[PDB]
């Protein structure tokens, strides 16, 4: 690899754009660099922000696991778009609708748990009764002191 | 083997077998098989090993450290005295760590031994643990990684000053 | 004592022996899988002896054999708790693993790395036993992370498949998030109680236990796949079926529940933690059962079933019935392991087909798998006096008569009806009707390893719950007085679930074409939680990692503000100094300025 | 839609080669050339129990009896439950029975 | 890049597979598979291409609305439960060259035959390259198609990695 | 220490007077013997350190660092002898001489009694290290890596020299045993703030602290394998060892001066862990992993608790073996495919089964699987930072999640999936490479059986 075949600065003139496209093995009509802010993209092509999962799995790829061909320009975020990471595939339900139903379901359940906490179910019974002043000694009470007696009567 | 005063154990009360079934107890026979197949051969091997040990009796000793003047008696910057006082303080620090460890072991043994009645029946051990942890915290807590006798003494004097102040105004 | 402790340790040591022999000392790869299977069966026998002594007299003990490390006042020792929970779980776990490994000698026969598979299964078992018998939190964490890493290696068994690797890492990710709660509890207990030992934690019995218990709850959320950290469990169906059987029955998933049971002396005094666990379990049991209603992959249906049953155990924790939660762990291990092996039997017969839409007509072709599948389905739905009835029905009765969140109670009961619906879904589509599988028929379930392994778990799924309930000592006061409609609620809502499920299933045979509702898509796609979270969270995190942390800061601004600016200034200064004309006149003129300034401005002459 | 004549010919030629290659993966009779009832089911189970249960339990029991249990609090047992009407083996003490119950 | 006919036939196959996922039962699927074929048949002879494209455009929108959110996938197809399952067992043939001589000695006959395949590959390479040179336009190849062998005794150019590729079930 | 310094020096005549074909055999055999004798430094006492003479002393902190240092020299020789095969004889002996000289400077650095003696040997390590990087690195960027490495170090180290000389004038001694007794508290003033910074910044750069770490990913990506091993395993720990000693004389000012550096470290460890998830160079990923691990050590040293100092010591030793092992693993791939790009060669488990096992074990130690000493060290720091402030558990817990993701991402990318079709030169793992990996992992795991020897003086 020679320096002329390595990424360079943002292309300013149409001849540079035609030269950059050639270096990246692209049509000059398909080649578009990242916007020339000060972020450091240079002339590296901006390719569609699509996961490698979206590529045709029946094509005879040079790298079948990545679904990449040798010599094709790699997406800047290729390592984020491998099939083990971010998928951008179309979904049967619209993204916005999907968020409404998931959030709505969660919000409803959280509300109803507050309601059920404010209005608990219980049985029509009085408290459980324990002997020996509510088991004062067994629960660890100080032997040397004296609890106020807890008395339970028959009914 | 170990001092029972240091590591106390209440007297053990085992109930006697009082069966109310006509079926044989599978554990009893298994217990007998274990003593025959496992305990007896193991005891013979150990008894042979103890015979060899009895032929070659030799002794080791618990090192005894004489007391030396502590940091309070050391003149400022006198490294020769500070060094011996500092080494003694470091040894005592290690010993106090193990004293707390003994008390915690007593507390943990009591909790397991007393079962479901442990809350009422381990009050004495929980008290002793509470008091020793308080004393250990007073001596050694908050000194930092670069602790020393000098810093420990500074901590104590601050505590004595606060206790004097509270006592006086009271 | 000496027999009890010796045999309890020999059980654990026996399980490590096939691992140590892999050091080639006495090694015969001819039948390592049989060697490992035999070791499990012997360990099961030796573990029953101390179990019998506990049932007889209640004998329990703690073995702190080896002193590992003292950190000032924190003495760390290898310690084993041989109590109620370990003496009952170990034989159940070993009995189930015995069947699973025998099933695997058939299911994985043609795998070239079958020896490594059995080594990994055994390591999975060992780490769980470390978890279950651990007496201190550090020893527990060893087993806690051990099972997690063993799941990673077994979920990703077929490592050439990207989806298998993705699922394996997903299990690690969700479980590490829960582990944050585990280390929070360890830090809190060390700071506040000066211990990681259970004895000291329970003796000191802190009243202000909200922080440590929330930590333990978060750890249980990840490990037991409760709502919020739940998706990884259905994703773990990437692993070979024997992994799913062992993962869902007697190892990983129940560890989260088991952790909360081990700390019941704290949770039973904290009503705030009870409320949180109750609600977390209720949404889990309802949500995952709902997802199971529309799944078509047989392993995924059973996976969502496990999450739903795990949610039920979390409910049982919430209503302060830890011993009933433990019993459900034991009963559930039998019929849930059987269900996976039955699905493995079908999957193998249909050449790795796992979609129930391509099954059917197997009721007579696979009579023994059919019988095991029906028994397991009935045990799961709580048919009276099968193994599942002896925990599930007590749990429902206890929840009905408890002072509890009313909404959580309804969610639990509805999820019980859904359990009957998705169980019917498997039976209807897999066994009944006409075959929907390919024309070359290769159905065959006549291998003795398959039959015997399923047979042992079938016997357990009938009698294990009855035998266990009649031997364990009472530790609570069961609530046996209640109105008839609270006593029979579990059976009634289960029956209605069966009736409603049958009508739904038989309607699929009508010559009418229906369009999917939003509820159908919500259930099918798992409430969209994986679709949104598994895309948005990785994307945002991975975008930040490159755009900001790596590029913006490391490659740009941290370079610019120090080395790049310092170098620039020096270079500019150098050019100023050295860009001289070489003229005598100019140099001597600057001498005149220097001398003048030296006196007028700085008074060097004074 | 159908193979062009040139595509048909290439597939036919590759097909011949592939089938010859697969046929060449078959092992010959001598390969690999390796360098140089009820009772027998009791034996394996007998030797296995000896080397995997008896020997390990001999080692553990010796280890526990003569090293672990010779140190304080290494093996701690919950004390046995004592019910009314029991006899203590150590002392011979007899625990009194509970009071007389009311009828129920 | 797909013609109109290719798009219409791909939609038909895709719609039948999702239809079968909904129906499940074979008799029910047969009924609706015939009704669906009738809809495609109702416009088979449409000649105004603008009209036909609109029909195809609308049919794809109808398919998207009515697709199964979890369609049946053949186990070994992309996205199936056995997809890529055996890739970890596929080992390239060149690995055999690195076997120790004592490992090769275990299969004398296999490795004699392998040596003949490598001889065939070596003797054929230069002719393969030459054929590709003289059959490729000046600018370069415009498609990925490869030619067959022309002369007798020649092998189809670039055959080795297709012929000697791993078996689908290599163990 | 003469029983170690002198035999280390003798390795130089040994290498130069060896037969031409026995330079690797002789130097490797005898450096292993020196490592064996290093275990005699384990004679440590509960109260006093092992004080040999007026120049050298060894305590529980420097002992494990010494044994790691002397263990690494033979491993480095084994790792280097393959890529140096075509080098001419005299230039091989020079390379080995630089490695021996680095070991000589390091063992004297970790045992120097006097802080100025420590400074000089602390600084002498730059010369052989810089020479190794710039003379025997493969790429053009090694010259720039040498400069960044050199001037980042000297930018902080020259102020340290002024501070140390100032301290000796004020106190009268820089002997560390003397300073333990004559230390005085540091009062709040702008003079002491800059005294504090001069005393700490040189060590922060070497750790490296987040924000002063840019030199490190350069130095690794350019250094030869032996340079990477000693850089990661030992040279980073000069900074940690430096702070552990010098913080004695900076109290109580460290109470608040630590805040900016704890923040940089607590946030830095998450930033550098996240960075690892998007690295394309395998050597650069391992380098960024070191920055994240050393962030814990900086936090541990700065909060100054017995638990944090024990965790810091265990972490430094554990990271030394793990990180050096990872560089050796990455280098073994590099010797076949001659590229550091992580995604280039995949599915290597299919082609190199046993090597994939070393990859798994190095990954599990990197993510601190219990009870590895990696986990012991990290856990002790987590326990102590929670007491410092409960909220740190959020940051420490998040970093544990990210560490698992990138540790296993590296494992999955290179070992699993499908192999690259056109990479057909993946020859079987050599005995030398397998022995190199085992000599990392085996001692690392054996230390789990007796962790106290790597927990430092606070044990
Ligand atoms: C407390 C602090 C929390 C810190 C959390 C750290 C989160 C890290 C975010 C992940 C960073 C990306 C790492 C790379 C992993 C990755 O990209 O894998 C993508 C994977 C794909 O998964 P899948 O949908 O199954 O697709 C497979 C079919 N092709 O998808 C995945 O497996 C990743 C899915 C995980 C997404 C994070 C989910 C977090 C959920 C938190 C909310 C719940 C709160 C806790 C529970 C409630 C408590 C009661
Ligand atoms: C929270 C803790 C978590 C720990 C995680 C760390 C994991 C490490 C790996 C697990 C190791 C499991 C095995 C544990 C036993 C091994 C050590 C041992 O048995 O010997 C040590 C013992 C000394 O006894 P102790 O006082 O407890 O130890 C103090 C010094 N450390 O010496 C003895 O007393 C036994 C000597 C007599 C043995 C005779 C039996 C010979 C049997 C034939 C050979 C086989
Ligand atoms: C036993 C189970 C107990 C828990 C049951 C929980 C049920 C609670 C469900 C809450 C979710 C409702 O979420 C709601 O769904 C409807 C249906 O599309 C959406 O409705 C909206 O979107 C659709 C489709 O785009 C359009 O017709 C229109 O824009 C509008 O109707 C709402 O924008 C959304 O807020
Ligand atoms: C924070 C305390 C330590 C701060 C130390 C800062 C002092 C400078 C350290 C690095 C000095 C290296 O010396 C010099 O640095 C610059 C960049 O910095 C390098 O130059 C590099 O950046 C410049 C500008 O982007 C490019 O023109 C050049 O192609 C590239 O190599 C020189 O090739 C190197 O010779
Ligand atoms: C904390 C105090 C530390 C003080 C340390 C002082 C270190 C001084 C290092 C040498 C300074 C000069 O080093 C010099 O820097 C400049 C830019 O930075 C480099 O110059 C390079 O980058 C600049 C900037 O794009 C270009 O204009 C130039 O064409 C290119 O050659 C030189 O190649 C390098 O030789
Ligand atoms: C009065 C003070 C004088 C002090 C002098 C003390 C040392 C005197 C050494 C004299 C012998 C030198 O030996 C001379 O150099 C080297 C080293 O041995 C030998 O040749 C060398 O070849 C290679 C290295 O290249 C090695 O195998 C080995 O070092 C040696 O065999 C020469 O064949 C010999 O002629
Ligand atoms: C981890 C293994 C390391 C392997 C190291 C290999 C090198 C070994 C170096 C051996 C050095 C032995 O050095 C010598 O040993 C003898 C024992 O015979 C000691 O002999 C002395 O020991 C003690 C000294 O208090 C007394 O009992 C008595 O004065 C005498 O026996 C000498 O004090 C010591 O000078
Ligand atoms: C990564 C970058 C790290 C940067 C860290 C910055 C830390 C800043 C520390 C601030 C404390 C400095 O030290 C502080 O200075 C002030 C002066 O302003 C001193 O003030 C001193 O002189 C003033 C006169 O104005 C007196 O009123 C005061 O009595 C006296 O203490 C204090 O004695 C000292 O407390």
């Amino acid at each position: 690899i020679t320096k002329d075949m390595l990424p360079g600065p943002y292309p300013k003139t149409p001849e540079e754009r035609a030269a950059a496209a050639k270096k990246y093995n692209m049509r000059v009509e398909d080649y578009e660099p990242y916007p020339d802010d000060g972020t450091g993209y240079g002339d590296y092509p901006k390719l569609p922000d699509r996961s490698q999962q979206e590529r045709d799995p029946w094509y005879d790829w040079d790298h079948p696991d990545l679904r990449l061909n040798w010599g094709e320009p790699m997406h800047w975020d290729l390592d984020m778009y491998i099939r083990n990471r971010v998928d951008t595939s179309p979904t049967p339900v619209n993204w916005n609708l999907m968020c409404k139903h998931l959030f709505g379901f969660v919000a409803f359940m959280l509300f109803m748990f507050w309601v059920g906490e404010t209005y608990p179910a219980y049985q029509p019974v009085g408290p459980k009764q324990y002997p020996y002043n509510n088991l004062y000694l067994e629960r660890g009470g100080d032997p040397n002191k004296e609890p106020e007696p807890v008395v339970h009567y028959e009914i | 083997s170990w001092d029972k005063d240091v590591y106390p154990e209440p007297p053990r009360r085992t109930p006697a077998p009082s069966p109310q079934t006509s079926l044989p107890n599978p554990i009893t026979y298994l217990t007998k098989a274990f003593d025959l197949l496992v305990d007896r051969p193991v005891t013979l091997v150990r008894e042979f090993i103890e015979r060899q040990h009895a032929k070659n009796k030799y002794y080791y000793y618990h090192r005894e450290f004489r007391r030396v003047p502590d940091i309070t008696e050391c003149q400022e910057k006198d490294v020769l005295c500070m060094f011996e006082a500092e080494m003694q303080w470091r040894r005592d620090y290690k010993v106090d760590q193990e004293i707390v460890n003994i008390i915690q072991e007593r507390l943990k043994a009591c909790q397991q031994r007393e079962g479901e009645s442990h809350r009422q029946n381990c009050a004495k051990e929980l008290e002793q643990f509470t008091q020793v942890v308080k004393a250990y915290q007073d001596r050694y807590h908050d000194l930092g990684a670069h602790y020393s006798a000098r810093k420990c003494l500074a901590k104590q004097k601050q505590r004595m000053l606060a206790e004097r102040k509270a006592a006086k105004e009271a | 004592m000496n027999m009890f402790s010796s045999l309890s340790l020999v059980t654990l040591l026996l399980l490590t022996m096939p691992i140590m022999m892999m050091s080639f000392n006495t090694y015969k790869p001819s039948n390592y899988p049989l060697y490992v299977k035999t070791a499990i069966s012997y360990a099961f026998i030796t573990s029953m002896i101390p179990t019998m002594m506990f049932i007889h007299s209640g004998q329990e003990l703690i073995i702190s054999n080896w002193h590992w490390l003292t950190i000032q006042t924190l003495k760390l020792s290898l310690s084993f708790k041989m109590d109620y929970f370990s003496m009952m779980f170990i034989p159940v776990a070993l009995f189930v693993t015995w069947s699973i490994m025998e099933f695997s000698m058939w299911y994985m026969y043609s795998d070239p790395n079958i020896n490594k598979f059995f080594k990994y299964l055994l390591l999975f078992l060992i780490t769980m036993l470390i978890l279950v018998t651990a007496n201190n939190l550090f020893q527990l964490f060893i087993g806690w992370e051990g099972v997690g890493i063993m799941s990673f290696l077994l979920i990703g068994w077929w490592y050439g498949r990207a989806d298998a690797n993705t699922a394996a890492l997903q299990a690690i990710l969700y479980n590490r998030i829960g582990d944050i709660g585990f280390i929070l509890a360890m830090a809190w207990f060390l700071t506040n109680l000066n211990t990681w030992d259970l004895q000291q934690i329970f003796m000191l019995n802190p009243s202000d236990s909200n922080m440590p218990l929330i930590g333990l709850a978060l750890a249980a959320t990840g490990k037991s796949a409760q709502f919020g950290l739940h998706p990884w469990l259905p994703s773990a169906m990437e692993g070979p079926t024997p992994v799913s059987a062992l993962l869902h029955s007697s190892t990983m998933v129940v560890a989260g529940i088991f952790l909360l049971i081990r700390f019941y002396p704290l949770t039973e005094n904290n009503k705030y933690i009870q409320s949180i666990t109750l609600c977390l379990g209720a949404i889990t049991t309802l949500f995952t059962a709902m997802c199971a209603l529309t799944q078509n992959d047989i392993k995924k249906i059973i996976a969502f079933s496990t999450s739903s049953q795990l949610g039920l155990m979390m409910v049982t924790i919430g209503i302060n019935q830890p011993y009933l939660a433990f019993l459900h762990i034991c009963t559930h291990a039998f019929f849930k392991a059987m269900l996976f092996m039955c699905s493995g039997s079908i999957i193998h017969s249909l050449n790795d087909e796992q979609d129930i839409r391509k099954m059917g007509g197997l009721f007579k072709a696979m009579p023994f798998t059919t019988t095991a599948l029906i028994v397991g389905s009935l045990a799961l739905t709580g048919m009276p006096f099968l193994t599942g009835f002896y925990s599930k029905d007590l749990i429902i009765e206890a929840a009905n008569t408890s002072y509890t969140n009313a909404w959580a109670l309804l969610m639990t009961l509805i999820a019980t009806s859904f359990t009957a619906i998705y169980s019917t879904r498997i039976i209807f589509f897999a066994l009944l009707g006409q075959p929907r599988f390919p024309t070359l028929v290769n159905i065959n379930e006549n291998n003795p390893l398959l039959i015997n392994s399923i047979k042992r778990l079938l016997i357990g799924s009938l009698f294990a719950g009855y035998i266990i309930s009649n031997n364990i000592p009472p530790t609570t006061i069961p609530q046996m007085t209640m109105p008839y409609y609270l006593k029979t609620t579990a059976l009634i809502v289960t029956i209605l679930g069966f009736i409603l499920a049958l009508e739904i299933s038989n309607m699929t045979k009508n010559l009418k074409y229906h369009y999917p509702s939003n509820a159908f898509k919500f259930s099918t796609l798992l409430g969209y939680f994986p679709t949104i979270m598994h895309r948005l969270a990785p994307y945002m995190n991975l975008s930040m990692s490159q755009k900001s942390a790596s590029s913006l800061l490391d490659l740009i601004w941290l370079e610019a503000i120090l080395p790049k600016t310092i170098s620039l200034a020096q270079m500019k200064a150098s050019t100023l100094v050295t860009n001289q004309k070489g003229l005598i006149k100019l140099y001597f003129l600057s001498f005149l300025i220097t001398i003048l300034i030296s006196m007028i401005l700085f008074n060097f002459h004074e | 839609s159908g193979y062009t004549p040139e595509e048909k010919l290439r597939l036919q030629q590759l097909r011949e080669l592939r089938r010859r290659w697969l046929k060449d993966q078959e092992l010959s009779p001598r390969e690999p050339v390796l360098p140089p009832n009820v009772i027998y089911k009791t034996y394996r189970h007998s030797i296995f129990a000896f080397t995997h249960v008896l020997i390990p339990v001999w080692i553990i029991h010796y280890y526990l009896k003569y090293h672990v249990t010779t140190k304080p609090y290494t093996i701690v047992e919950k004390k046995p439950r004592i019910f009314p009407g029991d006899t203590i083996l150590e002392t011979g003490e007899v625990i009194p029975p509970m009071k007389e119950f009311p009828d129920q | 890049y797909l013609t109109h006919q290719q798009k219409v036939l791909r939609l038909y196959k895709r719609a039948l597979r999702h239809l079968e996922s909904w129906c499940i039962h074979r008799d029910k699927y047969r009924y609706f598979a015939c009704l669906l074929r009738a809809r495609f048949d109702e416009h088979k002879n449409e000649k105004d291409m603008v009209k036909a494209t609109q029909l195809l455009r609308e049919a794809e929108e109808e398919f998207w609305h009515g697709q199964h959110p979890q369609p049946y996938i053949f186990p070994e197809s992309p996205g199936g439960t056995s997809y890529e399952r055996y890739e970890c067992y596929k080992v390239p043939e060149w690995c055999l060259d690195d076997w120790h001589p004592s490992e090769k000695a275990m299969y004398p006959d296999y490795f004699a035959k392998r040596e003949q395949w490598k001889k065939l590959r070596r003797e054929s390479w230069e002719r393969e390259v030459k054929q590709l040179q003289e059959e490729t336009p000046v600018g370069g190849p415009r498609t990925e198609a490869l030619p067959p062998a022309r002369k007798q005794g020649d092998l189809p150019p670039l055959w080795w990695h297709i012929v000697t590729r791993p078996r689908e079930r290599p163990m | 220490m003469l029983k170690y310094i002198i035999p280390t020096i003798m390795l130089m005549p040994l290498t130069w007077l060896s037969k031409n074909n026995m330079i690797w055999v002789n130097s490797t055999a005898h450096s292993l013997l020196i490592s064996f004798t290093s275990l005699l430094l384990m004679n440590q006492f509960g109260d006093n350190s092992l004080n040999f003479s007026l120049l050298f002393f060894s305590d529980s902190l420097s002992t494990p660092l010494l044994i790691l240092t002397m263990w690494l020299l033979p491993l480095m020789l084994m790792a280097s002898q393959h890529h140096l095969s075509k080098e001419n004889l005299t230039r091989k002996k020079l390379f080995i001489t630089m490695l021996i000289s680095l070991q000589l400077f390091l063992i004297m650095t970790f045992t120097a009694m006097e802080l100025i003696l420590f400074y000089i040997l602390f600084e002498a390590t730059l010369v052989p290290t810089l020479i190794i990087i710039t003379r025997w690195g493969n790429q053009t960027e090694r010259l720039n890596a040498g400069l960044y490495f050199l001037f980042y170090t000297l930018a902080g180290s020259l102020p340290l020299l002024v501070a140390l000389i100032y301290i000796q004038n004020t106190v009268g001694s820089l002997n560390f045993l003397m300073l333990q007794y004559w230390v005085q508290p540091v009062h709040n003033s702008w003079s002491n703030v800059f005294m504090w910074l001069a005393c700490m910044m040189a060590f922060m750069v070497k750790m490296p602290l987040y924000g002063l770490h840019l030199w490190l990913p350069k130095a690794h990506v350019e250094a030869p394998i032996a340079g990477s091993m000693v850089l990661a395993a030992v040279l980073l720990k000069l900074g940690g060892y430096g702070m552990l000693r010098i913080t004695l004389i900076l109290n109580p000012m460290t109470d608040f001066m630590a805040y900016p550096f704890i923040m940089l470290s607590l946030w830095g460890m998450i930033m550098t862990s996240s960075i690892c998830l998007r690295q394309t160079d395998l050597k650069s990923l391992i380098a960024y992993s070191s920055v994240s691990h050393m962030a814990l050590v900086i936090v541990a040293i700065l909060i100054q608790t017995p638990w944090s100092y024990m965790g810091a010591t265990a972490l430094m030793i554990a990271h030394g073996l793990t990180s050096s092992m990872l560089f050796c693993l990455a280098n073994s791939n590099y010797e076949r495919i001659h590229s550091r790009t992580m995604i280039l060669a995949r599915g290597l488990q299919t082609l190199l089964p046993l090597m994939a096992t070393w990859w798994l074990l190095a990954s599990l130690t990197n993510l601190a699987l219990p009870p590895t000493i990696n986990l012991i060290g990290e856990l002790f720091v987590v326990m102590s930072t929670f007491s410092w402030s409960n909220i740190t558990i959020i940051l420490m817990g998040v970093n544990m999640v990210i560490t698992a993701l990138y540790s296993l991402y590296m494992l999955i990318m290179t070992q699993r999936g499908k192999y690259t079709y056109h990479i057909n030169n993946i020859s079987p793992s050599f005995t030398r490479e397998n022995a190199l990996m085992s000599l990392h992992i085996l001692p690392l795991l054996l230390l789990t059986l007796n962790p106290k020897i790597i927990l430092g003086p606070l044990y």
